[PDB]
């Protein structure tokens, strides 16, 4: 099996995607189809696949993942590869993730949903992310994939409709609302997100979870 | 009583090897009868910080202790908590995860 | 408007492209009446935080702005202190230091550039071809 690897740690098949050298790509693939090749993590703890969701290719996703390559590795921040199609914006990334592997690679605990709440280290699954990022888009998939809508993040216990709040995303407030996010949840102090909300300049945040059946605050 | 509450930390993870400068924010507590508490199956062990880094009582700066295990492979969640020695009270638990030493450690260890 | 004062912050760098968390512990402040004030030679800004992330008016945590310049290429040290908008007060300044942004797809790029040689030969050396030959 090919070993070589440049200062950074990158395979030949980081670079294949570094490059973005399909034909390449698929030779490789030939043979490292199953191999733990494929999982070999650079100087960054990316993976070729890591590498392939941050580029956004839909595509190439898809024949790694097809080749059996793992989706719950971490690289220095602890982000999976859904983790960062997350923070790009990479939707039909997450949607070729978001579904039981391809059967067999090409030639011519397998729940793939693990991946919905893996965490990375700054305590954030992949919907924190998505809401983080006020990716609408992507909080649908990600609800649509049965996401926890309801999952605190660990510093100050934010749920995701608190996160939306904060990022005075209020159409992703909304989803996250009609979907049934729980509006009565608080942080660690005890706030919850229209007490959050009320302490925003955005109107529309207060008006939704009023709307939705968000309890009043209790003073401060 | 004051009752012992974490509102707010700046991180929730860190080296198993300690080291790690966490920033918390709490409820109202005395610089002298505080401390950062960590548990695990097995295992406890508390911050590091002195009086002057409690801020106004209502903050401390300290440093995490090491883990167990310094040659962890794979992330390990523990609790971390407010002890007061005073009555032996303690707020309640707020997740920490420790990590692997990145290079060095495992990595001169068949890794690299 | 007793005093402003910067007692303790958890980092004093950050990405040139702002967006870092920074926990700031201070001597008493108002919430509503209170502000990071970001500077430089010619270049102003504010940290980014809600009266919500005041804690007992006695901390604040905020996200750094972004710095005048994205494609900085070397450390840019600056001031941050805290202002009082109430009689315009500031309190003594902090520095801070903006540094060159470590972006993903970006740091691909420059990977991408730099590997360029090397990758040609790994795959002329592999008993791999080439794409199709086009007609």
């Amino acid at each position: 099996v090919f070993g070589y690897v440049t200062e950074d740690g990158d395979t030949a098949l980081h670079l294949a995607v570094i490059h973005q050298h399909e034909p390449f790509l698929d030779f490789l693939l030939g043979f490292s189809a199953g191999h733990e090749y494929l999982d070999l993590q650079n100087d960054l703890g990316q993976t070729a696949l890591h590498l392939a969701a941050i580029l956004g290719e839909a595509s190439t996703v898809e024949k790694l993942y097809a080749a059996g390559a793992g989706v719950l590795v971490a690289e220095r921040g602890g982000h999976t590869a859904l983790h960062l199609a997350c923070r790009v914006r990479a939707h039909t990334c997450a949607c070729v993730l978001l579904q039981p592997r391809p059967s067999h690679p090409r030639d011519a605990d397998e729940d793939w949903r693990l991946q919905l709440e893996a965490e990375n280290y700054d305590g954030h699954t992949p919907l924190h992310v998505a809401v983080i990022h006020k990716d609408a888009e992507m909080v649908r998939l990600l609800r649509d994939a049965g996401a926890d809508l309801n999952k605190p993040e660990p510093t100050c216990g934010r749920t995701p409709l608190h996160l939306a709040v904060e990022a005075q995303a209020a159409s992703v407030l909304e989803l996250l609302l009609k979907a049934g996010a729980d509006p009565t949840a608080r942080m660690y102090g005890g706030r919850t997100p229209l007490g959050s909300a009320l302490l925003r300049p955005n109107p529309i945040l207060a008006r939704l979870l009023r709307a939705h059946g968000a309890p009043e605050p209790e003073d401060g | 009583t004051a009752e012992l509450k974490i509102c707010r930390v700046n991180r929730n993870s860190g080296s198993c090897l300690g080291g790690d400068e966490i920033f918390l924010l709490c409820d109202k507590v005395q610089k002298e009868d505080i401390e950062v508490y960590f548990t695990g199956p097995g295992w406890e062990a508390r911050g590091s910080f002195s009086q002057a880094d409690v801020h106004r009582q209502v903050a401390i700066v300290f440093r995490t202790p090491p883990y167990a295990d310094p040659s962890l492979q794979a992330p390990v969640r523990v609790s971390m908590q407010l002890r007061r020695p005073s009555d032996r009270e303690l707020s309640e638990p707020m997740e920490f995860q420790y990590l692997p030493d990145t290079d060095d450690r495992h990595r001169i260890e068949e890794k690299r």
